């Protein structure tokens, strides 16, 4: 019980920080770390109607 | 139940009544 | 006195009290 | 991908749709629909289901004499397990239906269609040009989700112990949990209801401020509370409205799994006792003799 | 009768939900 | 009894081994 | 794989894994990424971490 | 010196200590 | 019962390969501006 | 048990495994002593 | 002197001046009635988890001294004999006996009573606050909420039963024993107002996180608002379908629905005050009656909850003196 | 006068290192000496159930419910 | 004359709001009314 | 408000911007300071009226964005600029028509709302880059025709005013980051530079056409237009380094042995 607790715990954790990393290293490869850029955005050049 | 029925239906009715001609009035 | 070491010092004891809190939760009264 | 000069990816990832389907969307549209109209279609007329193979048919469906409250899709039978049970193993669509066989049509493709949604909240993340962690905030109700249909069955060894798609239904997978896991006195279930709870404050709380400072409120709330806010820039405060609930969720789904291997709550029965060994109550074991109750009358036999 | 009404509001929240969501 | 003061004794060595480091690297050197 | 019923199961796979890893091994450390992995993976410290 | 604060920080301070030397007198009680 | 078994292996290894194929579509993430 | 010859050394060793706990909160503690530069 | 048109300085404008002072802490004339209020509300739940007892109330033991811990520590409700009266330390009962008083369980009331005038007090505080440097005082109506929830679960329900027994003494294990009584007994979960009240929480806590997550996703690199509210509004557009369109609207959305949540809650806690409550579906019942083989789910909640009252009530109700023998304890192999 | 300042100076450490104590052993002879029980009614752990009353004690009583206790309890 | 009237304003989305408000506690409650 | 019209001669270039070819002109947006970033004359936005070319008697004096880099480019010696930037010099590289538009946006934007003020620049931004991907497609067929006809430079003027005019912060639908029309232009020039003996920047703008997602690497390995690139060494040494070999040979063969 306490294997199978701790692991699946640790392992759910680390899913999560996989998300998150992957996100972070996504945005980073593409420029998207810092935010959105101010002076123009993607959804600015996009149609209105969503 | 008619009672329960009647009741539901009003509900249903009476309100979205209300809204829609609250709409026709000003879209 | 630094306000780290002061703040190291707080956190010592707070852990300590908690460590004495638990010993008791399993000696003591409430251990069963 | 590249069908007809590649427009089918072109239509895929074009942002032009009414909703961004995207390659998760792929696979996230046509799950999520399955499980949808299997889930409908079993909510309004499905044969009623042995949740347990005692062959007692727990009915769930409203025209089998129930409600929206009461409807439910039965978990699936404990005869099946955690084995496979999809309609080509069944000898029969009508053994299929009689063994609880749609809930796990409904929590395979659904826990699926969530999976790829959080995908999609990432493709469209990154697609729209922001930093891509709505999908690391969406993974808290698809943990719990996923706790509750999937680890639960796991650690309990059969799919008629996950959460019924249904509303009473989801009131007794509840009080079975608390009466089998003591689920309340968990310090998991614990910091998850702390952090609902803290998550409608700060709602309410950001709500308030907002609306009361759009006039067109960090000396509002520096005086209101005695040791002020610490997070005066709003990206903190922001911050802080995500991580609190995501987290609570994180851990109380956290608590649902390790019980799901038996690691029940605190147990608190005889903490105190007397001078002669008398056991003295507390409000423990109060709700020790709550959880009996429900122990006993879960256990139809 | 009783679960056809109800049938019916839950097809009209649906409708209500696809409305929302296309009809702007 | 004898047993649990040498443990509390080890647990305190313990506990100061790092503040010892950081106060000495904070006074001496001024790395830290 | 929870389903292994033998020791002989799990030191033949054991065996197996280990050729496959030292292969692999020499095989990483005498190339280079196609253009499809390329062109298909993120190549930053926080990619590999995630 | 007896400001507002100083009196709000004893009033929460004081009772808190006595109550901590309390429960861990507590801790070590007897059975 | 086996028709339908085959007719979802196809749906679902359909859905899948147009899901694989589909990121192996995308364009490696980069900077234009580096 | 231990082995006899390290018998009387069983104390330490119970307070051995909790020692990955002291060294993030020397992480934190060194932080706090940078002043969270 | 100062005043509206040369009025007179008085012993009141002076007071005013001082309570209104930016000091470290914000007294204000509500300051009255809040910080004696909540602080000795405060003070009177540590005192009674840490040393008062519960064994001549609920024949329990829990408190600090008596070996209970934080979880199961509590500030047990008065005995059922005492009723609704508010144990004052000076009443007809404990008539000036802080010993006696406290273990009569008066320093529950104590408690609760101050703690409700804390509450008021803080409202008031909110009023205070907002008006000074005027903003418009929403925080005060978001507080609106938990005060009545707490009116409705702490003064009203027990006003409406027989005693302050069943109102939730403060105590994490004694409100989930509270919490365990209402499923057992009033099927509060099947309630409406209870089932709006947590649709309600749910919904504030997922707007908590999904405004915190795009707020700070939607972050601007590098007087002026910090994060896109175009690209978080075309997310949810092409993400869910729904997206706010106005921050004013979304923060004011955040704000109302925890707030009508609680309020639901607390309506629908008012109703099982007087036992009103959802309990039952009369033709599931008569279904379940004439038809053996016919179980939902709903008929398993009612059998579980039978077993709660039956096997609870012996130990959770002394004042009943119920003594069940073992052959009507309601059971699952028994049906 | 702000944190800071007040905790770094050593003036509040000289005055506050024979009170912090002082109100710790305080607490502690009252928990210890039996304080606590007589005047908070809480029962000792050797005095739970007396010798006629071996059950968990009742109040019936309303007003006269003074006596009642005084009764249930060792007194 | 009306010298303080205002016609009452009730666009796309706050229609939907209420009826969707409506028919959400329609469907809450018809299993209690009907009972 | 009479313009400067200075003068600037330098080797090579370095420590210089550009800007777009939506208003037709040339302007420095800022001094890279990795370099010589010290420029008198050009320390803002100069419309360079006038770019004389060191392979060409004469001294060219056009206006146009490509001509512009062309000669810029193409000449390696000093070579000289006539900046024409005003009195105040002032940042004017996106003419576009006025702030009026954009002001209800930046208003509405301030205010955390979407409303359509928002949506009015967003559509205006939709046509406007529609337009602007028409005109690139445009200008492509047009530099293929003159291609067809043996114009040189005229085909690597259209290539460098469609390359001027790249979508800044560019998000594709399949997740480009770059407009299609970028690679397959910037490699257009890449080979042209390399068969009109500008080996060095035909170099360059291939590393630029690679770093911006081209795959066709057999393209490159057979294309006589950039034959006279691979005479210089450093063509190999950008295909190593965006193109590396799958099995290191040399790696096998040095552990043959020892
Ligand atoms: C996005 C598409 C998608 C996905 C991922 C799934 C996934 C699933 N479905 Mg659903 N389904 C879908 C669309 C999808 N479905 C649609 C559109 C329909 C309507 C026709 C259905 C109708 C349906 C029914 C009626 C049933 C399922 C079932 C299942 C499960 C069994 C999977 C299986 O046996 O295939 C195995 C497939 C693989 C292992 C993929 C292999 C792919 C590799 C890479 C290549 C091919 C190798 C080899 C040739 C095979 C699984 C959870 C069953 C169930 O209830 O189980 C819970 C079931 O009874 N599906
Ligand atoms: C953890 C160990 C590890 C890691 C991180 C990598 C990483 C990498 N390898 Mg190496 N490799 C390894 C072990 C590893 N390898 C071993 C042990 C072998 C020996 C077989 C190889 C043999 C090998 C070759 C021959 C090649 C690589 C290549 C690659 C690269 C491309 C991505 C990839 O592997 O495909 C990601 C995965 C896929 C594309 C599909 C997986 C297909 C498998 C067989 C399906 C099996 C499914 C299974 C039945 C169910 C699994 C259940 C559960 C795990 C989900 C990447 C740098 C390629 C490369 O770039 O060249 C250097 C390449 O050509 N690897
Ligand atoms: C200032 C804040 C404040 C507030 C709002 C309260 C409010 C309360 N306290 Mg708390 N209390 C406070 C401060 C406060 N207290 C302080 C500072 C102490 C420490 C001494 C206490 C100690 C304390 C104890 C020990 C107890 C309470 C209790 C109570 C409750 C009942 C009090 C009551 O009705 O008699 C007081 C009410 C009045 C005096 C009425 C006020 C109206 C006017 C001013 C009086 C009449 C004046 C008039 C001119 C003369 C008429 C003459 C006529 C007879 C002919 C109530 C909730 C009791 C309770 O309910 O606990 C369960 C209780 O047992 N309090
Ligand atoms: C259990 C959940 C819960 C807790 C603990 C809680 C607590 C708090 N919320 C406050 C605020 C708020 N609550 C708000 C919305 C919400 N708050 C919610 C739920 C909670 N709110 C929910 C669900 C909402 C959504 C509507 C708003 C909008 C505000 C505020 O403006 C305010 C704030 O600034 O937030 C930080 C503070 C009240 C000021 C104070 O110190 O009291 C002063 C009065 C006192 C102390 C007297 C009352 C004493 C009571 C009766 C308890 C006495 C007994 C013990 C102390 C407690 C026993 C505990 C045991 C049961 C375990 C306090 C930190
Ligand atoms: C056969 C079938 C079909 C079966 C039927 C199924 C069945 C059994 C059950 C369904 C029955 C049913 C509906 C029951 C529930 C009834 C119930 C109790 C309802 C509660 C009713 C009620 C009035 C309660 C009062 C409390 C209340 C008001 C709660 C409201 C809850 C609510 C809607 C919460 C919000 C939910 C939500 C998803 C919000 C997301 C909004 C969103 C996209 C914002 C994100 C966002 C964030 C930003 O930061 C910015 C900047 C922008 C721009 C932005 O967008
Ligand atoms: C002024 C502010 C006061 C804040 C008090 C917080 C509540 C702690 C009271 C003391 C206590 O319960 O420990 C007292 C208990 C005593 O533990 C018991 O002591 C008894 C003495 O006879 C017996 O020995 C029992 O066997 C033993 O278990 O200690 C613990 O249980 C250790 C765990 C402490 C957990 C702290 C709370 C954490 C969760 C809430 C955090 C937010 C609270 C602050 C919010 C603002
Ligand atoms: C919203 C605003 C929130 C403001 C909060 C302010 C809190 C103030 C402090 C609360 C306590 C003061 C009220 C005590 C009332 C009381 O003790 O009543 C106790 C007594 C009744 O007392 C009962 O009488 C019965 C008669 O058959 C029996 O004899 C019972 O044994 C006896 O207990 O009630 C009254 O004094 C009159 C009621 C006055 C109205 C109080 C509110 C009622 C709420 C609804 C009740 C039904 C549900
Ligand atoms: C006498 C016979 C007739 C009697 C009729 C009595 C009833 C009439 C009123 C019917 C109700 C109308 C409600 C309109 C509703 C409406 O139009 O609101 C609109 C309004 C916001 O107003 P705006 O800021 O958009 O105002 C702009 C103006 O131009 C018009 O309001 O919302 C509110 O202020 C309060 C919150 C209500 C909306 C939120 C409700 C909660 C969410 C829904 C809960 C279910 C969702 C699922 C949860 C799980
Ligand atoms: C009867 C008990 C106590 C007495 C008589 C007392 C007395 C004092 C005195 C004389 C000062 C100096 C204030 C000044 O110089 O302006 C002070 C300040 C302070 N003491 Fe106490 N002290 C007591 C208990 C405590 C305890 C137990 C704590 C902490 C647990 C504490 C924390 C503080 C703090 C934070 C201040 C700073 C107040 C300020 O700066 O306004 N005190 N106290
Ligand atoms: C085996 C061995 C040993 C040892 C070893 C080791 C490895 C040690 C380590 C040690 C360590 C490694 C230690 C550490 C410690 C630490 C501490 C003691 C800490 C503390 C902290 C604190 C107290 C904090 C606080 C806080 C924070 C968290 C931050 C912010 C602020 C506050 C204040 C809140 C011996 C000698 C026995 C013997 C021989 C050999
Ligand atoms: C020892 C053992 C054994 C065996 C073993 C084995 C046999 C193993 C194998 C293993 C393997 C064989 C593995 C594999 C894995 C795989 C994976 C893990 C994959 C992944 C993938 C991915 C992740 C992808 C991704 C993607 C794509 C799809 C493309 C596009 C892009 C991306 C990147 C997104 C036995 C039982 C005998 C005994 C016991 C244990
Ligand atoms: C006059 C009067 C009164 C009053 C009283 C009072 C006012 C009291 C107060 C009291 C108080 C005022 C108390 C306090 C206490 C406190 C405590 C008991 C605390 C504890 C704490 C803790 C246990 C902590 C912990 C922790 C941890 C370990 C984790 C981390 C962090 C922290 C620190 C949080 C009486 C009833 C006599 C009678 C009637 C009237
Ligand atoms: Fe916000």
């Amino acid at each position: 019980s306490w294997l199978a607790c701790s692991h699946f715990c640790l392992g759910f954790f680390f899913f999560i920080g996989h998300l998150w990393h992957a996100g972070r290293a996504r945005a980073a490869a593409a420029g998207f770390e810092k935010g959105i850029d101010r002076f123009d955005e993607p959804v600015l050049s996009m149609r209105p109607l969503d | 139940n008619i009672y329960g029925l009647t009741a539901t239906a009003l509900f249903i009715i009476i309100p979205t009544s209300f809204l829609l001609i609250l709409y026709v009035k000003t879209a | 006195i630094p306000l780290w070491l002061v703040g190291t010092v707080v956190g010592t004891l707070a852990i300590g009290l908690l460590a004495v809190f638990f010993y008791g939760s399993y000696v003591g009264l409430g251990s069963s | 991908n590249s069908s007809l000069w590649a427009r089918f990816c072109e239509w895929i990832t074009s942002t032009e749709n009414r909703l961004y389907i995207g390659w998760f969307g792929v696979i996230m549209i046509p799950c999520l629909l399955t499980a949808t109209s299997v889930f409908i279609i079993a909510f309004i007329a499905a044969p009623p289901v042995d949740i347990d193979g005692i062959r007692e048919p727990v009915s769930g469906s409203l025209l089998y004499g129930n409600n929206i409250i009461t409807g439910a899709v039965i978990p699936t039978s404990n005869a099946i397990g955690l084995h496979f049970y999809p309609i080509w193993e069944a000898a029969s669509l009508d053994e299929w239906l009689y063994n609880g066989g749609p809930y796990q049509l409904i929590v395979c493709h659904f826990l699926l269609g969530v999976y790829c949604y959080m995908g999609r909240e990432w493709e469209l993340s990154f697609r729209l040009g922001m930093r891509p962690w709505i999908a690391v905030a969406y993974s808290a109700p698809v943990a719990a989700a996923s706790a509750v249909f999937l680890v639960y069955p796991i650690g309990q060894g059969s799919f008629s112990d996950g959460m019924p798609l249904g509303i009473s239904g989801t009131f007794n997978f509840m009080i079975v949990f608390q009466a089998e896991h003591n689920i309340l006195m968990h310090p998991f279930h614990m910091l998850g209801v702390a952090g609902v709870f803290g998550g409608s404050l700060f709602s309410a709380m950001h709500g308030s401020l907002v609306t009361s400072s759009l006039i067109r409120a960090h000396g509002y709330f520096g005086r209101l509370i005695f040791q002020y806010a610490s997070f005066n820039n709003s990206r903190s405060l922001h911050f802080f409205l995500a991580a609190w609930p995501v987290i609570g969720i994180w851990f109380t789904a956290l608590g649902l799994s390790t019980m799901a291997f038996n690691l029940n709550g605190f147990n608190f029965n005889q903490s105190v006792v007397d001078s002669q060994g008398r056991v003295l109550n507390t409000w423990a074991d109060i709700i020790n003799r709550a959880n009996l109750g429900m122990e006993v009358m879960h256990e139809r036999n | 009768m009783e679960a056809l009404v109800y049938t019916f509001l839950l097809v009209g929240t649906l409708g209500i939900i696809f409305f929302s969501i296309f009809f702007r | 009894n004898i047993e649990l003061a040498l443990t509390l004794v080890s647990l305190v060595l313990v506990v100061s081994a790092g503040p010892l480091v950081v106060v000495l690297l904070s006074a001496r050197g001024g790395n830290l | 794989i929870c389903s292994v019923d033998n020791m002989e199961d799990i030191i033949g796979g054991h065996i197996w894994i280990g050729t496959l890893e030292i292969l692999g091994g020499i095989w990483h450390i005498y190339t280079t990424p196609w253009p499809w992995a390329r062109r298909a993976f993120v190549w930053s410290g926080e990619a590999y971490l995630s | 010196i007896f400001t507002v604060r100083w009196l709000a920080i004893h009033g929460i301070a004081v009772p808190t200590i006595f109550f901590l030397g309390a429960i861990t007198a507590m801790q070590f009680i007897q059975r | 019962m086996l028709t339908l078994k085959i007719f979802v292996y196809t749906v679902v290894t359909f859905f899948v390969c147009l899901f694989i194929f589909g990121f192996l579509s995308n364009d490696p993430a980069r900077n234009p501006g580096k | 048990k231990l082995p006899e010859a390290y018998a009387p050394f069983a104390p330490i060793v119970d307070v051995l495994p909790v020692i990955p706990v002291f060294f993030i909160l020397l992480a934190f503690v060194w932080q706090a002593a940078v002043s969270f530069r | 002197a100062i005043g509206t048109y040369q009025e007179k300085r008085t012993w009141f404008d002076d007071a005013d001046d001082w309570l209104r002072q930016d000091r470290f802490v914000f007294v204000g004339w509500s300051g009255l009635l809040l910080f004696p209020c909540a602080y000795f509300a405060l003070g009177g739940w540590l005192t009674g988890t840490t040393f008062v007892t519960s064994w001549y109330t609920h024949g329990l033991a829990t408190s600090y001294l008596e070996g209970c811990n934080f979880l199961t520590a509590a500030v047990s409700t008065p005995a059922n004999s005492m009723a609704h009266s508010l144990l004052f330390v000076w009443g007809p009962e404990a008539q000036g006996d802080f010993t006696r008083w406290c273990q009569l369980g008066g320093l529950w009331a104590f408690v609760a009573l101050h703690g409700a005038f804390g509450l008021i007090g803080f409202m008031l505080r909110q009023f205070e606050i907002a008006r000074s440097v005027n903003l418009r005082p929403y925080n005060a109506i978001a507080f609106s909420a938990p005060i009545a929830v707490f009116v409705s679960v702490f003064l009203i329900y027990p006003l409406g039963q027989s005693g302050w027994f069943f109102a939730p003494s403060f105590g994490v294990a004694a409100i989930f024993r509270f919490i365990l009584f209402f499923q057992g007994f009033h099927n509060w979960t099947l309630n409406p107002f209870h089932m709006m009240g947590v649709a309600g929480v749910l919904g504030a806590a997922l707007l908590c996180a999904i405004h915190g997550a795009t707020v700070e996703n939607t972050l601007f690199e590098d007087a002026e608002e910090t994060y896109s509210m175009v690209t978080a509004n075309r997310f949810w557009s092409q993400i869910f379908g729904v997206a706010f369109s106005n921050k004013r609207w979304l923060h004011f959305f955040m704000l109302l629905v925890p707030v009508t949540g609680l309020w639901m809650s607390a309506i629908g806690v008012v109703g099982l005050a007087l036992n009103l409550r959802a309990y039952d579906f009369v033709s599931q019942e008569i279904r379940a009656a004439e038809d053996p083989e016919f179980e939902t789910f709903y008929t398993k909640n009612i059998l579980l909850n039978e077993g709660i009252r039956a096997w609870m009530a012996a130990q959770d109700q002394p004042h009943e003196r119920l003594v069940f023998p073992e052959e009507v304890l309601p059971r699952g192999n028994a049906l | 006068r702000p944190f800071s300042d007040i905790l770094t100076s050593i003036r509040y450490w000289v005055i506050h290192s024979i009170t912090v104590p002082a109100l710790f052993i305080a607490g502690w002879l009252f928990v210890s000496t039996g304080l606590a029980y007589d005047v908070f009614g809480t029962p000792r752990p050797n005095e739970y159930f007396t010798e006629d009353r071996q059950e968990a004690p009742l109040i019936t009583d309303r007003f006269n419910a003074l006596e009642q206790v005084k009764k249930l309890s060792g007194n | 004359p009306n010298p303080n009237k205002q016609v009452v304003e009730l666009n796309r989305t706050s229609l939907y709001w209420g009826l969707l408000l409506i028919f959400v506690l329609a469907v809450l409650f018809s299993s209690y009314i009907f009972n | 408000s009479e313009a400067e019209y200075i003068e600037l001669d330098l080797p090579k270039p370095l420590g210089f911007k550009f800007a777009r070819g939506n208003d037709g002109g040339a302007y420095i947006i800022e001094v890279n300071p990795k370099a010589g970033n010290i420029d008198a004359r050009v320390q803002p936005g100069d419309k360079i009226v006038e770019i004389s070319a060191s392979f060409g008697s004469e001294v060219w004096k056009a206006e146009n964005f490509g001509q512009i880099m062309y000669a810029i480019r193409t000449r390696s010696g000093t070579v000289y600029m006539k900046l024409k930037k005003n009195y105040g010099d002032l940042s004017a590289l996106e003419e576009e028509g006025l702030d009026a538009a954009e002001k209800q946006w930046k208003k509405e934007r301030a205010g955390g709302n979407y409303g359509a003020g928002t949506k009015e620049i967003q559509a205006r931004n939709y046509v406007q880059r529609k337009e602007n991907e028409r005109k690139r497609r445009e200008m492509f067929d047009d530099a293929l025709a003159k291609f067809k006809e043996n114009d040189i430079q005229g085909a690597l003027v259209e290539f460098e005013n469609i390359i001027a005019m790249e979508p800044r912060n560019f998000v594709g639908d399949n997740f480009s980051r770059n407009t299609p029309i970028y690679k397959v232009t910037q490699y257009n020039i890449a080979c042209c530079y390399s068969m009109l003996d500008q080996v060095e920047e035909a170099i360059k703008s291939l590393d630029a056409a690679m770093l911006s997602g081209f795959d066709n690497y057999d393209q490159i390995r057979r294309d006589k237009n950039l034959s006279k690139a691979r005479a210089n060494p450093k063509f190999q040494a950008v295909l190593d380094k965006y193109d590396e070999p799958v099995v290191n040979w040399n790696a096998v063969k040095a552990t043959f042995g020892a």
